[PDB]
């Protein structure tokens, strides 16, 4: 399975990146990898649905990036929203792994 | 547009056979790539994808739920149909029906989801 | 007087290399700039026809075909090389006018698990002659002992479980392939645009 941090905390107007690894060797070459903005609550939301390219309408600055197998979630200084967490999925070799919950604490 | 909603029964005694049902709309099964998904996570807990159907009826199971989780498919009313045996207290948690729209989005739209609990 | 070029590469699915789907063209007009200008073939490499300025010509029988191979394959259907897929699948003559053009297909035809639908021939004794469609699915035999329907020793299937991965590697995702032979002729021709 994935492994992220346990919750990443951060001060409003400021950047922070969420990050998300790959050291199972579940993945072949870590190709297709997703997040979901899950609002608590009511049920998860996707915010980007390739490596780096996102979807239309839900979207105003989410973006991501992976180098060699960690993926990434770069948010931009827009933390007032909510304590939305985040979850990272992508494809393995027999089942599709969701990774652990980030609660993304704003101070 | 696409719209997800689950329908069905929510309590059940252990050691039974769950059969949890969502009704999707706006959308068709037969699209190339196309296909709708099982995810569930207990209460203070991650996600875990249970099974999915794809267009040409294939019934891809979870490693661990090989046998149990037997997922469904029905084009004409557009319904989709999971069953599962052996109840057990861990089963309690809240379901949620996803949508497969291509290999590359990774479940696009989602749905409510219903809290089916599993105790006496 | 317009024709189907857009259902030839956006068809709901393609048929596999050993059954290759073949489709004659004809009364069209040659809107190649269009389909050069898509932004989505990957490789538009075309051997004896220049990529782009085929509005100015129009051709006699121009046919069209439809397959899936892997990346490290893309280079195999072509007419100047052969050994894996252009020896028992699908060969390419050596006087082809046309091209392979191709495009990454790894958002449609790839699942979860292993995807069975799209397979290709294995080894076999006999060479694949240009243009040949292989429907037989006959047992090959490796040479003396004939089983005779039944398989193991010698006697493996032609056709070969694919298995389309979700993540693969630059040359393992699935790649949809289409074949634009251009058939010289001296008759009046039917496909021509402005
Ligand atoms: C196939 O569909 C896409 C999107 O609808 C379009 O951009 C493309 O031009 C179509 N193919 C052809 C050959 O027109």
């Amino acid at each position: 399975a994935l492994t992220q941090p346990a919750s990443v905390s951060g001060s409003p107007g400021l950047s922070i990146t969420i990050s998300c690894t790959a050291t199972s060797s579940d993945v072949g070459a870590y190709n297709y990898v997703s997040w979901y903005q899950q609002h608590p609550g009511q049920a998860p939301k996707l915010m980007i649905y390739d490596v780096s390219k996102r979807p239309s309408g839900v979207s105003n600055r989410f973006s991501g990036s992976k180098s060699a197998n960690t993926a990434s979630l770069t948010i931009s200084g827009l933390q007032a929203e909510d304590e939305a967490d985040y979850y990272c999925s992508s494809y393995t070799t027999t089942s599709v792994v969701f990774g652990g919950g980030t609660k993304l604490t704003v101070l | 547009q696409v719209t997800l909603r689950e329908s069905g029964p929510t309590l059940v005694k252990p050691k039974q056979t769950l059969t949890l049902t969502c009704t999707f709309s706006g959308f068709s099964l037969s699209t190339p790539g196309g296909g709708v998904g099982w995810i569930r996570q207990p209460p203070g807990k991650a996600l875990e994808w249970l099974a999915l159907i794809y267009w040409d009826d294939d019934k891809r199971y979870s490693p661990s739920l090989k046998s149990s989780l037997t997922i469904t498919k029905d084009t004409s009313k557009n319904q989709v149909v999971l069953t599962m045996t052996n109840m057990d207290p861990v089963d309690t948690a809240t379901y949620y029906c996803a949508r497969l729209t291509a290999a590359d989005t990774i479940f696009d739209c989602w749905g409510q989801g219903t809290l089916v609990t599993v105790s006496s | 007087n317009l024709c189907p070029f857009g259902e030839v590469f956006n068809a709901t699915r393609f048929a596999s290399v050993y059954a290759w789907n073949r489709k004659r063209i004809s009364n069209c007009v040659a809107d190649y700039s269009v389909l050069y200008n898509s932004a989505s073939f990957s490789t538009f490499k075309c051997y004896g026809v220049s990529p782009t300025k085929l509005n100015d010509l129009c051709f006699t029988n121009v046919y069209a075909d439809s397959f899936v191979i892997r990346g490290d394959e893309v280079r195999q259907i072509a007419p100047g090389q052969t050994g894996k897929i252009a020896d028992y699948n699908y060969k390419l003559p050596d006087d082809f006018t046309g091209c392979v053009i191709a495009w990454n297909s790894n958002n449609l035809d790839s699942k979860v698990g292993g995807n069975y639908n799209y397979l290709y021939r294995l080894f076999r004794k006999s060479n694949l002659k240009p243009f040949e469609r292989d429907i037989s699915t006959e047992i090959y035999q490796a040479g003396s002992t004939p089983c005779n329907g039944v398989e193991g020793f010698n006697c493996y299937f032609p056709l070969q479980s694919y298995g389309f991965q979700p993540t693969n590697g630059v040359g393992y995702q699935p790649y949809r392939v289409v074949v634009l032979s251009f058939e010289l002729l001296h008759a009046p021709a039917t496909v021509c645009g402005p």
